[PDB]
């Protein structure tokens, strides 16, 4: 699970040595990014309901056939809309967990690994979730180091889906 | 595919650094990096057979004749010969078909990586590698594993690693002891009608 | 494995909810603790060989029967293995101090160490006493007030001591 | 593994003392019957195939359920594995005879063989009976007065008998 | 050699993946230590001759038998003192290399790996070099982040020699 | 394997000299450019899939010989290998941009790449054209003013272009 | 432990074959050397206390700084002299064990394994034990086959330390 | 091949060590019985023609069906008798090679490896060759050191054929 | 591999002929020289570390351009590898002296060693010079009359010199 501290300890254990100043610099970079990551996680946490509702609305605007055509994979009925909102909430929550963790590790362990089999099996287009993550990129309202750290996780999930 | 589920390492003798002179109870390096006589190549092939198939399946029907001939000509490395022993029909029928995925993972980790499994969790983790990628996918994962390499590389017959500590009459149990099948296939052979008196 | 951040992340995923404000404030307190944590890691790493050597010397002074013939630290192979065990345990204590959570110490060091020491005939009480001697050695190195910025470091010292007792209880 | 020298060296290093005069005289005695030891090893090695074949034949004569259809030795492959087991047990008895210590026999042959034969369904009593038949065959071959220099050899014969009885007791 | 940038790139290559926010934070910690490492290496470069001569002299005060007992491994002659001054210059120069690179990778590839064969083969005692690096620890004349980074390299060579 | 500091370290040690003031000031200027370097790495990493897909589409619109049957990029296995090679070359260009030195690129990607492509019959000029399309996309994405604070980034972008040109020259 | 007999078996075991006449000739050489080794070990056991005291005094003669400089690793006080006398006692006892065994196996599994990190973490110079083994090689008084086969172990430990 | 010198060197090479006193004793036993092996090989070389003719006649006496039944694998014609005499000469010459060499290595490289495929392919019964080797045992005429060294290779080929 | 006996055995088997009386007499002379051969092996083995240390010191004294920085024996890793290479080449010379034939030296040491050194940039002329220094050290130690029974040993010395010349010719 990728985190600067866990990967530094994994590297030092794989070479079987103590934590030299290289891993100290890794921890310093984690510690420097940590306040912006926690502030970004708090902002996404208390704006998450509006972000998820707007992201579902943006996906339904770009892909109206999800709301019109029948099917278990589509949001034409109520349960499809609830499952789409819960999936977008899962994406945003794992992005906040990546912001707290300071790496893409929550995305790898929780969402990125095996998402191709889920999209293949239940016939979900990854472009829907890509458009949802683009909505999260466009309207999360952050600036500076908090925006660049949060958009990196959103682009990492976009890169994994596209 | 999917990433292997994480398993914690359990302390085994191969994990720590070996503070020993090789001496008596060292496993002899069977390597092709030095130029060998055909007799020494034959003992190296027999050592690979003894590591993979144990002593019992060193019979003439289980000898891979074309694989031996390609290995003599250095068409393949020692690691590829070990792969061909693991991909052999005899190995698959005798060892793989008579075991589940868990005990076969334990057998292949012992006979290829030279170390025991850490726990049941490692057997669980590599058993789904068996169940999705087949036996060839699993063997290839084990033979491309950094462990296999940093220990044996490409040109050394694998051996049980750190079986016995210096100045110890006895250490860990030898890998030769493990049978083709466990007690489940034993009682299944007993249930089909064998082994009774 | 987990650190102080990803443990709380994993527990929040187990509850399946966003991190609340109190958890983020506690993790920001860990961020404020992080510079002193890095200082403690650097000090134990820089004095690791002295800590291992002095703890081994004081352990074999307090317990002379280990270096006597018939003992477990007897002969050069077992002595080097004992010193390597001190260095390994100290190394994963520094790993757990660096992370802020003892997942690496339990999973990658202390998993199966007790029955390994049982099977080899290694006395786990003496190894635990050596880990204790490493603990006061590393706490004397960390809490040295010279050559560092003044401040309160009781939480990181208590965390290091707890990691050391967690290492010592896994062999005794 | 140990031999007749390195075993006594191992208890001496456990006690941390030099060998006494009596220990060196006992080791000189083992050097004195070392020639009969090498003769015993040579005779069992030369007649190993005959010992394995004759003892397997007599064992399956007295225990016909092994060669009956369904038996544990009931195939060409399982009979080849059983003869290989005889060859292996005989090989390790000769290794113990060569060393003068059964540390190699207890280490690389006997420890865990009982659980292996239980997990296979191999009848360990039948393997013990076959190992015993190898004991009378090998002891009759070793004690052959023809084609060798005559002398007392009861010590090495009793040592081989002890190794064979320890091999039979490890599987029974 | 082992630097934060090399460890980050080698890790991202080890899982075969792009440089996530973890490796970026590793680079930020490298950047925030790199300036202080650069003036630390500059100050050690300017004080190199004095530090090497003083460290060799401190070895000769703590170990006078090196200047008295005749032998190839001792500094009794001018050749031995030249070899000792060359060795201490090597140690201090690789310390400056570690300060420039930001990790003990120059120490690992140039000095730490194989030094056990060096001290066993040519009958050099590591305690002399430990005392000399302790002298470099004593009066290198750095403060703050430059002092903590440079002494971590001095302790890394000391712990490898002990 | 070197980065922008490690290359200077290796050159100075091969000359056996301390780093001069000009080299230290050049590395200080590199540390000043490091934030823009991290921005360039982050932008190419965040738009890697878009770069690879758009570069592949432009390459196979310019070179429809590859996707027609009987072509190298024809069939899903060969096209999957082609897109994997596109993202691998982009990944090691980002690695070289991150390190500030092309040792990772010429040692860990372009090592044996032209021999592999010639032995496979892979058109190396077609891979070079795709690398140029990735270069155009990456220097478009990095030089985007919007969403980032302004500044002069000529040197890092020229370094990225040099990495892409030595990636294209190593396959041509 | 490394010894003609054990080594012969190990070879026959790794090739999975019976003890051929090669192995029997290995046993024959062990038998012809073993009586000289046993008498050599008897003579060294008889001369053990004088040889240990003389070797410790020779180490103090060539290295007087061990008897005047304070420290844990030095023999300035009574505990250091006791540890040194115990060290040459261990050396001479394991040499007698190698004589009895007929191979370097007691040295390999009792003393040579891990002596380097022992000598560096307790700050012990291997040259002290080298000079002690030179005294044992000079004052053991053996002749003939007992002299050369005892000296082969003394130079084996000398080449291991140096 | 498998001789004491070659096996000692291969063992020491695999364990990456110099030739200790163990390998010296291996060469000592090789020298102790090498003279007896050489003069046994000379006695077999001088008596080889009578030994091969008598062994062929003993095989034809034990197995008369070889000299009366038609077949390629049988010695009914003169060609089959020449083939059997050539085979027994091959066996005896490799026995002399093993006596010169000091181990079963000439047998393992020239006769043992591949004799099963020959015996099953060309329909040659190994019991014929076993009886020929038993005649060579009963009629070599060697005594003492030569007899036990020769019959080791005679029995090694017997157990390989049985 | 081959030794002095199996070389003649392989030549006789390639001829398909029994060994002639000249070959038996030559091998009996080899058996007579065998004690001097074992003395030479024992002396070089017992002074191996001194030979490697003194030969390296004299080599990098008369060729100081390799331990100066930028040289091939510069740095601890490189110099440790050079000392290890000297120890390995000396060890295989002892192996070839022990066997009485240069088969093990040529096939497990000298095969590909020139190729390895030119692939790594190791100057093989300097390694050949160091092999000549180990040659002069080993032939001085072997020819020492002190502590050994006096006798003619010039054939063994010339044979060791031949193995050292083979080692020197195969690195450059
Ligand atoms: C018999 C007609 C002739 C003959 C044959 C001979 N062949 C070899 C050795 C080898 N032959 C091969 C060929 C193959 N190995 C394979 O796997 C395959 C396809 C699957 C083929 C075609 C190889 C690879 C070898 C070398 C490896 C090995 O020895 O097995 C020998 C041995 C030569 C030697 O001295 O080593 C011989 C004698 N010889 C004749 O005289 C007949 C004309
Ligand atoms: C004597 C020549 C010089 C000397 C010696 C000295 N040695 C030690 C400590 C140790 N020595 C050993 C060595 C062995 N232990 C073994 O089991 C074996 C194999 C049987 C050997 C060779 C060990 C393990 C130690 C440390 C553990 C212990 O104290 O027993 C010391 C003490 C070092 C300390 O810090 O306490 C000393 C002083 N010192 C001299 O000045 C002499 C020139
Ligand atoms: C000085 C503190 C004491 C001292 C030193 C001394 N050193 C040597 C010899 C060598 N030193 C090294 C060390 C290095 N070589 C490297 O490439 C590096 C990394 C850049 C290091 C650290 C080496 C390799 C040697 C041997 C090869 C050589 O001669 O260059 C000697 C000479 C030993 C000899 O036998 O010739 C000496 C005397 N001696 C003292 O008394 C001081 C207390
Ligand atoms: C990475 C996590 C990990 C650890 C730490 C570990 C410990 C470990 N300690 C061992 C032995 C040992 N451990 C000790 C330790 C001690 N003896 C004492 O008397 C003292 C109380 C104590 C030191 C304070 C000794 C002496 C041995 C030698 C075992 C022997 O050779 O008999 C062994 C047997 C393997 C070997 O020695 O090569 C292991 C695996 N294994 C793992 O996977
Ligand atoms: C790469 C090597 C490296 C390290 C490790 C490092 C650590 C480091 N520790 C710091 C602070 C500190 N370190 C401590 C630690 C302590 N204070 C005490 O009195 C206790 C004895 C002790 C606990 C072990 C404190 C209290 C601070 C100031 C508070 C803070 O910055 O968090 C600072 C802030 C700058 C400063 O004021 O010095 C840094 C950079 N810098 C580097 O370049
Ligand atoms: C080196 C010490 C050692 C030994 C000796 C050993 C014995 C051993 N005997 C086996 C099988 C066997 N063993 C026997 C033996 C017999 N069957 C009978 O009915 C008779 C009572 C007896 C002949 C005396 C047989 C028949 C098998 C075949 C079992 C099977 O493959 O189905 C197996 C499993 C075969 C395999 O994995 O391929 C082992 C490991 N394991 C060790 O580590
Ligand atoms: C390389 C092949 C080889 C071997 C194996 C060998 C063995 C060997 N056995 C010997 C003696 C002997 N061997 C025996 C053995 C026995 N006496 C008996 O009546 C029992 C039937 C039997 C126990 C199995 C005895 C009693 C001696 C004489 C005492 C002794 O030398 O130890 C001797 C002394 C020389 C002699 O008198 O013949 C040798 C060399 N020599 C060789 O060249
Ligand atoms: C022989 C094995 C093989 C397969 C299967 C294959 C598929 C394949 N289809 C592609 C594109 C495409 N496929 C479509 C297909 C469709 N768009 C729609 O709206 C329809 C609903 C649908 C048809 C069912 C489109 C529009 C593209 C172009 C994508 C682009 O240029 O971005 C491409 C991209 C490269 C290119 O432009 O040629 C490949 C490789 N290629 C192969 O070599
Ligand atoms: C160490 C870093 C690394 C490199 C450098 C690498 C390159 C690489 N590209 C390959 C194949 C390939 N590469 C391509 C690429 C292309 N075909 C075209 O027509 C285009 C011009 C171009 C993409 C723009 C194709 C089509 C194959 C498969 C060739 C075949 O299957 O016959 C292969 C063969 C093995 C495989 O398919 O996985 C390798 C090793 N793999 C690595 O791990
Ligand atoms: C972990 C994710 C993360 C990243 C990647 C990051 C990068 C980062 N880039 C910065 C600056 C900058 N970035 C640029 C880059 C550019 N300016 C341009 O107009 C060009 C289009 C472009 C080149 C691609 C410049 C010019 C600066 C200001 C100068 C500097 O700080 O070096 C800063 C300084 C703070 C700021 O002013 O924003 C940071 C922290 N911060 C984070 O938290
Ligand atoms: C296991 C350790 C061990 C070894 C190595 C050993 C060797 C050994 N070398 C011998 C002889 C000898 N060694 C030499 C060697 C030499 N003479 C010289 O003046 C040259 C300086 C030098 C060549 C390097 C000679 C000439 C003989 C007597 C002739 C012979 O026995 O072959 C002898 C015969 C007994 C004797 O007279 O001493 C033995 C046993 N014995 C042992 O127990």
């Amino acid at each position: 699970m990728k985190t600067p501290l866990t990967e530094a300890v994994s590297t030092a254990d794989s070479q079987g040595r103590f934590l030299s100043s290289t891993e100290l610099q890794i921890a310093f970079g984690r510690l420097r990014q940590a306040n912006a990551g926690l502030q970004a996680a708090k902002a996404l946490t208390d704006n998450a309901q509006s972000l998820v509702n707007g992201a579902a609305q943006a996906v339904y605007n770009k892909f109206p056939y999800t709301t019109q055509t029948q099917g278990n994979n589509f949001a034409a009925d109520q349960r499809g809309k609830d499952k789409c909102a819960r999936d977008i909430g899962y994406y945003l929550r794992i992005v906040t967990y990546c912001l707290v963790a300071g790496g893409t590790g929550p995305l790898d362990e929780y969402l990125i690994a095996g998402i191709d089999e889920i999209n293949r099996t239940f016939d979900l287009s990854p472009s829907w979730y890509v458009e949802a993550l683009k909505y999260i990129k466009a309207n999360h309202g952050l600036s500076g180091d908090a925006r660049d750290e949060a958009n990196s996780y959103l682009d990492y999930a976009i890169n994994a889906l596209s | 595919t999917l990433p292997l589920i994480a398993y914690a390492p359990v302390s085994q003798n191969q994990r720590v650094t070996n503070y020993e002179v090789s001496g008596d109870e060292h496993a002899r390096i069977f390597t092709t990096e030095g130029t060998l006589s055909p007799s020494a190549m034959d003992n190296l092939i027999a050592a690979a057979y003894r590591q993979v198939f144990n002593e019992q399946q060193m019979i003439q029907s289980n000898r891979q004749i074309a694989l031996e001939s390609q290995f003599k000509n250095q068409q393949i490395t020692v690691r590829d010969f070990i792969r061909g022993l693991a991909l052999s029909d005899s190995f698959r029928r005798r060892n793989f078909e008579v075991n589940n995925n868990y005990r076969f993972v334990q057998m292949c980790i012992q006979r290829l990586l030279g170390r025991d499994v850490y726990s049941e969790e490692e057997k669980i983790a590599w058993s789904i590698v068996i169940a999705t990628k087949g036996l060839p996918g699993f063997i290839n994962e084990l033979l491309n594993s950094q462990e296999y390499l940093e220990n044996f590389g490409y040109d050394t017959v694998p051996y049980q690693r750190r079986r016995i500590l210096p100045q110890r009459i006895s250490g860990e149990l030898p890998f030769a002891r493990m049978p083709r099948y466990g007690a489940d296939h034993r009682e299944k052979l007993e249930a089909i009608g064998y082994f009774r008196n | 494995m987990f650190d102080v951040f990803t443990r709380v992340v994993s527990q929040a995923d187990a509850r399946g909810e966003y991190l609340s404000g109190s958890q983020l404030d506690a993790l920001s307190a860990t961020v404020a603790e992080g510079n002193k944590r890095i200082d403690s890691v650097n000090r134990i790493t820089g004095n690791a060989s002295a800590i291992v050597s002095n703890a081994a010397r004081a352990l074999f002074a307090e317990q002379p029967q280990l270096i006597q013939p018939g003992g477990n630290a007897y002969t050069s192979r077992r002595m080097a293995a004992c010193l390597r065990d001190m260095e390994i345990i100290l190394r994963y204590v520094t790993y757990a101090t660096f992370t802020g959570d003892a997942s690496v110490l339990e999973d990658r060091c202390l998993n199966g160490l007790r029955e390994t020491y049982v099977a080899l005939g290694v006395p786990g009480a003496s190894v635990a006493a050596g880990v204790q001697k490493m603990k006061e050695a590393a706490l004397d190195i960390v809490n040295d007030p010279n050559g560092i910025t003044r401040g309160d470091c009781s939480a990181i010292v208590a965390e290091i001591a707890g990691y050391f007792d967690r290492a010592a209880a896994a062999v005794a």
